[PDB]
């Protein structure tokens, strides 16, 4: 009736995917063996006899982590065809994962998604996850998106990627892969969200009470945002929100699609028992810069897009009052040529929590997806970091020998410069 | 038999060692042939 | 009667989350304790 | 998952490899007879990386051992784990080392290489998901310095794609044992620079120094020294054998830590290390490991990094631990001593996490780094090699094997150019 | 959160420091093996101030021990609580003390300081909010007197913000036990004035007077002598470790007691003290403690405050008692003896109350004061030094280590200037 296809690349995608599909099975009520003790059609497929199969494709150039999923508890749920693993990794090289190695496994994965696309009559788009700092996430992802653009035409290719943190970095060649991938999806990606681990590291500590965080906690928080984004089409509500609705409102132009995201309320398991959590409290908490999972201060820039999504005991009267109160905040700036800039949706199903989790049950919740000129802060930082490398040609020899033509390096640099200038021009007033 | 044969050295040549290794090989062949002869499930013999 | 959602929500998993986390602590601090004991065993052997 | 062939050359190489295989067999839990007798299922997930399988429920390492004299090979087989090695893998001639680089390279080298190539090719094509080969040898004597380079040239010729990772015993500039040693190191460096992708240097001076500074062993021998080296041996490949939160193979290290093709000589460090008495007092935290790793005393290379600068660094941590804790420590250690890192490379450090820790230790970590302090190590031998080459005394032992004087001239010119190249990147 | 690092130098420092650690270990309830066996949960509230955690529920103090002779390290190891201290922190030399200031400062000070700095730097990073460093040393011989100044200068260079406080023992005017103490004390004063923010001076003669007068010790020893000093150190830090009606840390004390940067030498005292057979008669109350504290016999410095004038002073009380009673006692003592205090600084005496009293005593108090009576102690050493240095050839022993005779005159010129500054601020 309506379906969404999920694609995960790199180590980041598979553990995020593991964190996601864990929630959906609990949220839809699917046992790990594939049987039951609705919205299933959107995300699962029925093969008779009461067995369900996910519409997910995991792809990696390493065989290591995918095998760990094959040995995990959820091994019986997933089809061996869906989980695809390679032979040797890209070693954090965008050149290696794009031309030399990625071109071997590209055709097999393209065959699989097309095969799975046949069963989805009401397919409306795809969800894609990336590891920008990883070679496989960027090198293979660029080739996959380039092929997907011509294979299916007008299909919503929604993305949720892990942008490099402003300060914390785990790859010395991180700037190179990020900009080259940046040049890639800027033409093909319909709408790609940005998140960074450093902001998630701080949020899970300042707000949530986990003194000593791990990657597992970050994945669960990411999964909650994805679930609330797609929860409108899974359940009844007073105002349903479709993927095309996000695409129409959140972007004012083609090249200005990049949004920032927020989620509220995040709170420890016992701190919620001693708070009110009304509609105003959760709404006002979103706009604080401390809740942004992108380490950029919104006060520097301006807003020209917003979309509210509500999953809770919510009445539309309070939403209008909360929006009106936020409109009067002079600490929040709106561009002149976007007087409303809001669309809100209401869905009755409360968010689902995980046993042994960290998030307290929140009886009513709200999601934020906004586009702002404050994202230009992150673009500039990566540019100077790249120029520090390329001025003395720090690591160029690896890329050239693996198929990269050196002329591509200035092309990605110039493309990023044009995007930054475009963002500044839109931010200007007339 | 085979364990002792593993406890031999390379490049060495002495009539004492060479005899030991030669007899070691010949004894191993005899015991293997005896085992193969006795490997049958049915054995008809006339004991002395 | 929204409060029905309020009370049916609050009670079950958050209170159970307390006991599960309380049980998780009870596992963990003796989990490290037995990690310590096996380390102490590794001292006495390596000392010898 | 990805298999690697291990190669050992020389008297030093065979004994170090013997201890190396003891450590690997212990961690996987392989009985000396070759039967698995471990206690966890994780051990058999990827044991095919270093071991082969026979049709008897037995395992045989992919180890090739080479020597010119049979004395070392019999000693290796006599060891506790001697039976674990395949009998045919022991390749050896019937001639002494001679302690001469030229004699081993030309006379004995051309004789042995043909047979070793067939043996290596047997192990090379025994598996398909092949990673690069691993070599351990010494640069002081004749067999290791000469034959190891000759085999490395053949390995590069046959398999250009695979990674030729080598570990070298640098001649101890103040403690070494060979009179003609500067000649051997001078000649061997030229072959090693152009062929080996990765080179790690170990000095016996550092091993003794670290042992007396930290471990406080009363009667050290080569067995303890080999064990300390073996710890880095096992930590390098750990991500390949076991799961982790951020995998990192050898190719990841080579791409990140090598800015230019000729700059690949690296220094290695290990933590934690404690005297057998003091470990009642330590806390076993990531800051504890970071303090030991970045300390210059724990470095098993006779060079002080504070005299030079860093331009690439990396560290691998073993155990169930926080990503955030490692991120904080590296960010703070990078910001606190900013003077030692060049400006034009932001984020000079690399991180990786492997889930399974070594035996007995809840937390362990290994540091592989690069610095311009290598200029001191090669200057020591270069200044001495000049002293020999001025009077040309011992050259006659190398001419008698057919070696021309131009080999000395080209070799020293190569090292001088390498030192100059490291000098320019100071700025 | 407000951790404290402890440093012990030389013979006198190590013996006092061992008693210092013994008392605090008993106060918190740490068994000699290093495992907690106490009775009250309040003891573990803030044990991080003085104690580090080792895995296995074992606590290790932040103790750094320095001496030039190993014989002192033999004694602390053989002590009852020797196993508690970290074995690696025991840093020592392999030469005699020398009984010379110049020998310790120049010859062996340079060799030892680098290792001591690294060891201290280890404990410096194991604390979030290290408030300051604490030093216990003597000014008599030259091992603690000479090396302690060098370490204190280096620490100030590394950590300018942290509050450096030292507990120093001065040469007694009559029970001096070295022919050349005045030279050592005069040189050390120059570094002490400019480096340490807070200095507490304790003289052996006053300690003998206190023990023979009040405690009635037939055969007093150093252990009995050091017990009182250990109590004084324990009382000062009690605010950080336990709750109180009015918390007062060291930086509070420095602001109140120091009117001008150079006037920071203080005199300390302890109450209550009673002979072991006279405790039955004493109905100990808050006024009774105040009478003991301000009595001149209980002062551990051989300088009568009555002869001089009082600058700002502070008193710290331990136990449960009325705030009104304590406040009234200081107002009475401040107004009753106005001749002793300078008129232009009202509210001369500061208060502070901590809830938890020490073991066995229902309540206790500690007194710290600043006054011009220190000029007598400086007068004694100046007069002796003047008659010493008149025979200018006796300096030759310090000349051998590189000390030029002009250093003695400059040090005395600075010390005389300190005396003159104390004279002007009398009125
Ligand atoms: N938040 C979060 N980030 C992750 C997780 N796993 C991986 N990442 C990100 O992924 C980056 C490393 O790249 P990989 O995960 O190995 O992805 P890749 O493209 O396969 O990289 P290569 O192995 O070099 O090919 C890290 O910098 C992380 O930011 C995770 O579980 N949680
Ligand atoms: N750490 C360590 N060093 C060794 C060992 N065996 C030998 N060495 C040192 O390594 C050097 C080996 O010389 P080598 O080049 O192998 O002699 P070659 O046979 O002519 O090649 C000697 O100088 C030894 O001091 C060992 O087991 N451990
Ligand atoms: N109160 C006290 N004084 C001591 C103790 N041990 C030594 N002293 C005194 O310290 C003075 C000088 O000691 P010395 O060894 O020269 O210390 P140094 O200055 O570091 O060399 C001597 O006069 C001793 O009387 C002790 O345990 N307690
Ligand atoms: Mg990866």
């Amino acid at each position: 009736m309506r379906e969404v296809i999920s694609i995960h690349v790199g180590q980041a995608g598979v553990q995020i995917g593991n964190g996601c599909w864990e929630l959906y099975c609990l949220e839809h009520g699917i046992q790990p063996d594939g049987q039951l003790p609705d919205a299933f059609n959107t995300f699962f497929s029925e093969t008779g006899a009461g067995k369900h199969v996910p519409r997910a494709v995991f792809v990696d150039l390493e065989p290591t982590v995918v095998d760990e999923v094959r040995t995990g508890t959820y091994r019986q749920l997933f089809h061996p065809e869906q989980l695809i693993s390679g032979k040797e990794d890209a070693a954090n090289n965008y050149a290696r994962g794009h031309y030399t190695v990625g071109k071997e496994i590209i055709d097999l994965t393209l065959d699989r998604i097309r095969k799975l696309a046949d069963q989805c009559t009401g397919l409306q788009g795809f969800l894609i996850f990336h590891s920008f700092g990883g070679g496989t996430g960027a090198g293979f992802g660029s080739l996959l998106l380039e092929r997907l653009s011509v294979d299916y035409g007008k299909k919503s290719k929604l993305e949720f990627t892990v942008y490099p943190s402003p300060q914390v970095s785990t790859a010395i060649v991180e700037p190179y892969n990020s900009i080259l991938a940046t040049h890639s999806m800027i033409d093909h990606s319909d709408c790609a969200f940005m998140v960074d681990n450093e902001a998630l590291y701080d949020l899970c500590r300042r707000a949530l009470d986990i003194e000593r965080p791990t990657y597992t906690n970050l994945n669960r928080l990411i999964g909650q945002v994805v679930s609330s984004l797609t929860a409108s089409l899974r359940f009844d509500g007073a105002l349903n929100v479709d993927f095309t609705e996000f695409q129409t409102n959140l972007v004012p132009y083609a090249r200005i699609h990049f949004p920032i995201c927020s989620y509220a309320p995040v709170i420890s398991a016992e701190k919620a028992y001693h708070e009110q959590l009304s509609v105003a409290e959760i709404t006002n908490s979103l706009f604080e810069p401390a809740n942004m999972m992108v380490k950029c201060d919104p006060r520097h820039g301006k807003y020209m897009a917003c979309t509210l999504l509500y999953r809770g005991d919510v009445v539309p009267k309070d939403v209008s009052a909360a929006v009106a109160t936020i409109k009067t905040k002079r600490t929040i700036q709106f561009v002149d040529w976007c007087p409303t800039g809001f669309k809100m949706g209401i869905n009755y199903q409360p968010p689902t929590v995980v046993p042994g989790g960290d998030l307290a049950k929140v009886q009513r919740a709200v999601c934020m997806l906004a586009n702002t000129t404050a994202i230009a802060e992150a673009w500039s930082r990566l540019d100077h970091k790249f120029d520090l490398m390329y001025a003395k040609r720090a690591f160029v020899h690896w890329y050239v020998g693996e198929g990269m033509e050196e002329a591509e390096f200035p092309e990605a640099r110039e493309d990023l410069a044009l995007l930054e200038k475009d963002y500044d021009e839109v931010a200007a007033e007339s | 038999n085979k364990k002792r044969y593993a406890s031999l050295s390379f490049g060495q040549d002495n009539l004492s060692f060479r005899r030991k290794k030669e007899e070691m090989e010949r004894e191993a062949a005899q015991l293997e042939a005896d085992i193969k002869t006795f490997e049958r499930p049915n054995v008809y013999i006339t004991e002395n | 009667d929204e409060v029905k959602k309020i009370n049916s929500e609050m009670v079950a998993a958050k209170a159970r989350t307390f006991r599960d986390q309380q049980l998780e602590i009870h596992r963990q601090m003796k989990e490290d304790e037995k990690a310590e004991e096996r380390s102490i065993a590794d001292m006495l052997e390596e000392n010898r | 998952v990805r298999e690697i062939v291990h190669i050992q050359a020389g008297q030093c190489g065979n004994q170090i490899g013997a201890k190396f295989w003891e450590v690997i067999s212990d961690e996987h839990g392989i009985d000396p007879t070759g039967s698995y007798h471990g206690d966890s299922d994780l051990q058999l997930e990827r044991i095919n990386v270093y071991y082969n399988e026979a049709t008897g429920g037995k395992y045989v390492p992919r180890a090739i051992l080479v020597d010119l004299e049979p004395g070392t090979m019999d000693s290796v087989r006599a060891g506790q784990f001697g039976q674990l090695f395949r009998p045919d893998n022991f390749v050896f001639g019937q001639s002494g080392a001679g302690n001469n680089w030229a004699k081993g390279y030309y006379t004995e080298g051309q004789e042995l290489c043909e047979s070793i190539l067939d043996v290596i090719r047997k192990e090379a094509e025994s598996c398909d998901c092949l990673q690069g080969f691993q070599l351990v040898h010494s640069l002081g004597g004749g067999t290791g310095a000469g034959l190891g380079t000759l085999l490395l040239n053949k390995l590069r010729e046959e398999y250009p794609d695979r990674i030729l990772s080598t570990y070298s015993i640098v001649p101890s500039p103040k403690v070494s044992d060979t009179v003609v040693e500067p000649y051997n190191c001078t000649l061997s460096v030229h072959q090693l620079v152009e062929s080996a992708d990765e080179v790690f240097c170990i000095d016996n001076e550092a091993l003794y120094d670290i042992c007396f500074r930290t471990l406080k062993l009363t009667t050290p021998t080569y067995g303890d020294l080999n064990h300390l080296v073996s710890m880095v041996m096992s930590g390098t490949t750990c991500a390949l054998r076991f799961p982790g939160q951020l995998n990192s193979d050898l190719r990841k290290l080579a791409v990140n830590l090598v800015p230019f093709p000729r700059l690949h000589f690296f220094i290695v460090g290990f933590a934690p290390l404690t005297s057998r008495g003091s470990q009642q007092y330590r806390a076993l935290t990531v800051p504890e490991l970071t303090s030991q790793l970045f300390d210059n005393k724990n470095m098993m290379a006779a060079c002080d990094p504070r005299r030079g600068v860093y331009l690439t660094a990396s560290a691998h941590f073993r155990g169930r631990m926080s990503s955030k804790e490692v991120d904080e420590q590296m960010l703070n250690i990078q910001a606190r001593n900013t003077s030692y890192f060049v400006e034009w490379i932001p984020s000079n450090v690399k991180s990786a996490i492997c889930d399974i820790p070594p035996r007995g230790l809840k937390m362990a970590a290994t540091f592989i780094g690069n610095t311009t302090a290598f200029r001191e190590l090669f200057t020591r031998v270069d200044s001495q090699f000049q002293k020999m080459y001025a009077r040309r005394a011992f050259i006659h032992w190398y001419v008698n094997e057919g070696l021309e004087t131009v080999e000395f001239d080209e070799a020293r010119s190569n090292m001088t150019d390498l030192i100059q190249e490291y000098e320019m990147y100071e700025t």
